[PDB]
């Protein structure tokens, strides 16, 4: 695969050096069985004693070297495979830092933990054990099978059937196994997001249909049966593979040819020696490459999912290169290819300047201020901050140009204290309380049991309008030239509302401000309100202007009332 | 091992004792077939190798009774990891919606989903992947130490001394390793919850600029993930050293006591030379024991997560149920006591709502709204008093009678991945398509079908986050009015929508033509539009209630609330 041999070029000399040594580790495991032979054949012999000696403590001593060696030579190789993934996994998280943020969207978070944890893992086999358990299945039969058909190629032809059977049961069970290991790591990513759907939307299931008619309890039975029709004919297959390489299985029929040749004057019971010695040996190595074909199509397959988003477009910051500005010149947006949801949007914020972004539910509002964060890039025209357009700025000008607010009052598990610096983490708390103190959070975090300590994991510390005044705190203290308030202070109550607005008027006095609201009544003093119909800037102007207007502000204004 | 006999079904402990006699049946047919070798080359190389014939037809047979008693008890091995695949799997799922809301903690919700993540072929195939070979590498040594004792009892009592050894280096080995592999597992369980996370949260760190592998928090449990897994690779290598050590104590004690008795007369050359063979197969599980003992204690560990959900405190319940299904219950509270943690919420809330009506609940952000619509739901469950449904507690009422009384519309409205209809059957999956486009059309979600271009199958992202924040919240009014519970609860439902889908939609929530009694947690005063009662609720009691005209006579906190 193309895929897996450009993801796995580091490892080319690692993994070339892991063949090489293995060849040698698994021919001087074969030296002292060799030298047992030899013992055998000097004891019917009557040799001296100080000869057997030596051939005895060698072959034991070989057994230590091979064993000393063999554990070594993995301890390494799985401590490259080990750093190769720490090197990969920061790979995959530094490129999921620059994506366009709709590759989240579309994929799920399911998606990403399967990525980023369980495809690398998934290629261990193929990188610790795929070359060792090869080198050694190809080296160390062909290696013993030689050595036997010179002592006797009677009994040595009847070590082929085990062998032929063991390559027709491998060969028929990869066979087939081969579309459930390709289905294998989509049933992985769908229960893997029905089980966090599951437990994220626990309080949906136990009030609409419980267990019984959940969407998980239904996925998991049909990933189980799934589960059993791939593992019933491929542990069927595993079994029958052992059975066949066993030692049990070889010397069994190394005695069945032996027996009646020796029996009759047909062969020497010492000529035996090699195959009981050695003939047995040699179907563990068989057995190893055997079971680890899976572990090769499943690595492969990872290496190439894992390559496949290396490559994905990096919403890239091109070289081509009124503070506080921030300019949207004939601006069009599609979250899908032909769907238009922003259409020609030509606007203009200045600082020292509150823009109130209204209209239906759906046209586009969100989408606009995340267009000016470049979570996407716009699909025509541009948007400019300060003179410079944001995708010839960096992320981190970009970010410290402009703070935002997003109507999805997300929470990152830490405490506090770490939500609300999560813009400057080394931030102090006394800069910390003053931005929570603004908020009108501070008093809230003060009666937790740890104080600013306390931790906001899942399913804890805070309601839903405590969740936005975090949000709010965390873009105070970010202290950005511009900002963007994606429909801020939802949640709060009127008494919260006015105060938490009254501190951003104070502290973004100077500064550009776009507010995003539903509720008219909180927007009226914005300089200019900007209404969005269906993607498209339809009026412009104060308040007393597009009321008096008519048009879509007016009607939305006066359905207000109810 | 006891933690997986803990989790068999009871209907297979017939197939497990069945397991049991054909798993120590292998390994005494095993060892009886490696200690055959020494009659089988004594005889052979004997002056009459004719004699072999004897032993060359006990070998046929126990070999061949190996392959039936090894084949059946890998179908017992498969069958029983998928009967505890199965039924530990289902037993979580229909767990865990009963488990208290308390308990999904940040460290529990990573034991209960790394719980269900070992739905995968891993655990299925435990009893074939490691009890079948661990059980028999560890019992063949000692099979053919009692073997080898009907051909000489001190060689025998020599691979049994090498026996002993074996399990010192076993019990060892899992000893030193203990505390680096929890440490593995932890911290690779902590990169699981950040890449979540990591994905969950993109918008936030993003602007926050805690993205990068360097400042993120991904980052940081990367490299303690990193450190932790190398430590492991380091303290697991005493492990390797001390089963090498036992092989070669092994090889030493069975190769001396065999010289010793060949020089003394009492153990033929042919003997001693088949004895080599049998050493050989006498020290492959030593090896074998060395390979399986590190996947031991990482099933210790998925178990343990599999046993903590089963072992999770499911919520109070009773059998009872309401004397009607269908009519308008009567939703009260006497005295309700509740908290989180330590942090009181809720200090002797006792109201009463008469069936059929209409009552809108009003406070401060932060003051209890939404615990209150969840102890009606029976999400949560005071800590003292009782919450009653018809004159009938909650807690004492029957989970499917009790889940069936109440439909809810969350503050939050999750989505479940999927189409936007699937999302709206999930009120009420039995419902005719007559019914559906009701609840759409009450809830404005027929709006949606017109814009949205593949209209109700359009794909919902993971919550509703492919959607917009005032169309998820739509979808989720329109499954809870789908569905025919006598009693509504609204948290909210004004959030996220501009003003004329807010009006529809605050009409829709009682001109909605089923009897219900109906909760209205809102937000502003035209959200409580038709509204029969109010309920001021303020620092964890209701402090002042009433009607919209009689409590802004009164100029109250109700009025107060609204002038800021
Ligand atoms: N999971 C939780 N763990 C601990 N405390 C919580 C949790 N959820 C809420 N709280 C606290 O319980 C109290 C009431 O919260 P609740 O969600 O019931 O309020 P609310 O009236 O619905 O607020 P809002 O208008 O902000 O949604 C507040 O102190 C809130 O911080
Ligand atoms: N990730 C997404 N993928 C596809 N379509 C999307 C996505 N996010 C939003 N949309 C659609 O784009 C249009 C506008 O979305 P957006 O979130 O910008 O709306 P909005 O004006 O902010 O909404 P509201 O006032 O309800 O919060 C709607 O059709 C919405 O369904
Ligand atoms: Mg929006
Ligand atoms: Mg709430
Ligand atoms: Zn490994």
């Amino acid at each position: 695969a193309e895929a897996g041999s450009r993801l796995l070029a580091p490892l080319k000399k690692p993994l070339i050096v892991s063949g090489v040594l293995q060849a040698l580790i698994t021919l001087i495991e074969l030296a002292p069985f060799v030298l047992l032979v030899e013992l055998a054949r000097l004891l019917l012999g009557g040799a001296e004693a100080e000869r057997l000696w030596t051939l005895g403590l060698t072959a034991v001593s070989l057994i230590g070297l091979g064993a000393v060696l063999a554990a070594a030579m993995t301890l390494w190789l799985h401590r490259v495979d080990a750093r190769f993934a720490h090197e990969l996994r920061g790979r995959l998280l530094t490129k999921l830092s620059r994506l366009p943020l709709g590759w989240f969207t579309r994929r799920g978070s399911a998606s990403t933990k399967q990525l980023v944890q369980d495809d690398t893992l998934a290629l261990h086999y193929l990188i610790t054990h795929a070359i060792p358990d090869a080198v050694a299945a190809v080296v160390a039969p062909v290696a013993v099978l030689v050595y036997l058909f010179v002592a006797d190629w009677r009994v040595a032809l009847v070590l082929f059937i085990p062998v032929l059977v063991y390559l027709v049961l491998m060969s028929v069970m990869t066979i087939q196994s081969g579309s459930k290991i390709a289905q294998a790591p989509r049933w992985a990513e769908r229960m893997g997001g029905e089980a966090g759907a599951f437990l994220e939307g626990q309080p949906v299931i136990r009030i609409f249909g419980g267990a019984a008619a959940s969407r998980f309890r239904r996925r998991l039975d049909d990933y189980i049966d799934f589960l059993v029709s791939w593992q019933r004919p491929f542990v069927g297959k595993k079994t029958l593979m052992d059975l066949v390489t066993r030692p049990a299985t070889f010397l069994w029929i190394i005695l069945v040819a032996g027996v009646p040749l020796v029996v009759t004057g047909r062969m020497d019971p010492v000529n035996l020696l090699p195959f009981l010695l050695l003939g047995t040996t040699f179907g563990a190595r068989l057995l190893g490459i055997g079971y680890g074909l899976s572990g090769i199509q499943t690595g492969m397959l990872a290496a190439r999912r894992i390559q496949t988003v290396l490559d994905e477009p990096e919403l890239v910051v091109r070289d081509r290169t009124r503070p506080g500005t921030v300019e949207l010149d004939r601006v069009s947006f599609e979250y899908r290819p032909g769907v238009p949801v922003i259409r020609d949007v030509t606007l203009t914020l200045r600082p020292g300047t509150v823009t109130a972004l209204v209209g239906p539910s759906g046209s586009g509002k969100s989408t606009l201020a995340a267009l000016v964060a470049r979570f996407h890039d716009v699909t025509q025209g541009a948007i400019r901050v300060d003179g410079r357009d944001i995708r010839t700025l960096t992320a981190d000008e970009l970010y410290r140009r402009v703070g935002f607010v997003l109507q999805d009052a997300q929470l990152v598990h830490g405490s506090v204290a770490e939500n609300i610096a999560l813009a400057e983490p080394d931030a102090g708390l006394e800069r910390i309380r003053t931005a929570a103190r603004d908020a009108q959070i501070h008093d809230r975090i003060t009666r937790m049991p740890d104080g600013y300590d306390s931790v906001l994991g899942a399913g804890s510390a805070l309601s839903g309008g405590e969740r936005q005044r975090v949000t709010i705190a965390r873009a105070i203290l970010a202290d950005t030239p511009v900002l963007v308030l994606d429909e801020a202070t939802a949640f709060a109550d009127p008494e919260s509302e006015y105060l938490v607005q009254q501190a951003i008027n104070r502290l973004t006095r100077d500064r550009t401000v776009l507010v995003i609201a539903h509720r008219l009544h909180t927007i009226t003093h914005a300089d200019q309100i900007v209404v969005l119909d269906d993607g498209r800037i339809v009026e412009v102007g104060t308040h007393d202007e597009l009321l008096a207007a008519g048009g879509r502000y007016r009607g939305l204004w006066d359905s207000g009332r109810y | 091992i006891r933690t997986l006999l803990r989790l068999v079904p009871a209907e297979k402990r017939g197939a497990v004792a069945g397991y049991a006699v054909l798993t120590l049946l292998s390994v005494l047919l095993r060892a009886v077939g490696a200690v055959l070798l020494i009659p089988l080359l004594a005889a052979l190389f004997s002056d009459t190798p004719s004699d072999a014939w004897l032993w060359l037809g006990w070998l046929t047979a126990v070999t061949l009774a190996g392959w039936v008693t090894d084949t059946n008890t890998a179908r017992l091995g498969f069958d029983l990891g998928f009967a505890v695949l199965s039924r530990t799997q289902h037993d979580m799922a229909d767990r865990l919606p009963n488990v208290a809301m308390s308990w999904f903690t940040p460290d529990n919700t990573a034991t209960a989903r790394q719980a269900i993540a070992a739905t995968g072929p891993e655990l299925a195939g435990l009893v074939v992947n490691l009890l079948t070979p661990l059980i028999g590498a560890a019992l063949l040594p000692a099979a053919i130490g009692v073997a080898l004792l009907f051909v000489s009892v001190p060689l025998g009592l020599a691979a049994l001394a090498g026996v002993a050894v074996l399990f010192g280096a076993l019990a060892l080995s899992g000893r030193l390793s203990r505390a680096a592999d929890k440490v593995a597992g932890e911290t690779n369980s902590a990169f699981t919850e950040r890449i979540i996370e990591f994905a969950r949260t993109q918008q936030a760190l993003r602007a926050a600029r805690r993205v990068e592998p360097a400042r993120s928090q991904v980052g940081s449990a990367l490299a303690a993930q990193h450190g932790a897994g190398l430590r492991l690779l380091t303290m697991q290598i005493p492990g390797q050293v001390l089963f090498s050590l036992a092989g070669q104590v092994a090889l030493i004690g069975f190769a001396g006591m065999a010289v010793w008795l060949t020089v003394r007369g009492q153990l033929g050359v042919p003997e001693a030379i088949a004895l080599i063979v049998v050493l050989v197969r006498y020290l492959e599980p030593f090896a074998a024991i060395a390979d399986l003992a590190p996947a031991l204690e990482t099933t210790r560990a998925t178990l343990n997560r599999i046993q903590a959900v089963l072992d999770a405190p499911t919520l109070p319940a009773g059998r009872r149920r309401l004397d009607r299904t269908g009519a308008a219950p009567s939703i009260e509270f006497d005295d309700v006591r509740f908290s989180y943690g330590d942090e009181v919420v809720l200090d002797g809330v006792s109201f009463t709502l008469r069936p059929g009506n209409t009552t809108a609940i009003v406070g401060p952000s932060g003051s209890g709204k939404t615990t209150i619509l969840s102890l009606i739901a029976g999400l949560q469950q005071p800590a003292s008093g009782r919450v009653l449904l018809d004159g009938v507690d909650v807690t004492t009422l029957d989970p499917e009678a009790r889940r069936a009384a109440v439909s809810v519309v969350f503050q939050h409205p999750y989505l479940f991945d999927g189409t936007l209809r699937d999302n709206v059957l999930v009120g009420d999956p039995e419902a005719d398509p007559d019914d559906v486009t009701a609840a759409m059309r009450l809830a404005r979600v027929d709006e949606l079908l017109d814009r949205l271009p593949d209209g109700d199958a359009t794909v919902v992202g993971e919550g509703g986050t492919a959607l917009s924040g005032g169309e998820r919240q739509r979808v989720s009014i329109a499954r809870a009015l789908l569905k025919p519970a006598p009693v509504l609860l609204v948290d909210e439902a004004t959030s996220a929508l501009d003003n004329a889908n807010e009006a529809a939609v605050v009409d829709a929530l009682t001109a909605d033509p089923r009897p219900r009694t109906r909760v209205i947690v809102a937000h502003r005063l035209a959200s409580i539009r038709h509204a029969d009662r109010v309920l001021f609720v303020e620092a964890g009691r209701v402090v002042e209630d009433g009607a919209i005209d009689e409590l802004l006579a009164a100029g109250g906190r109700f009025a107060q609330f609204w002038a800021q």
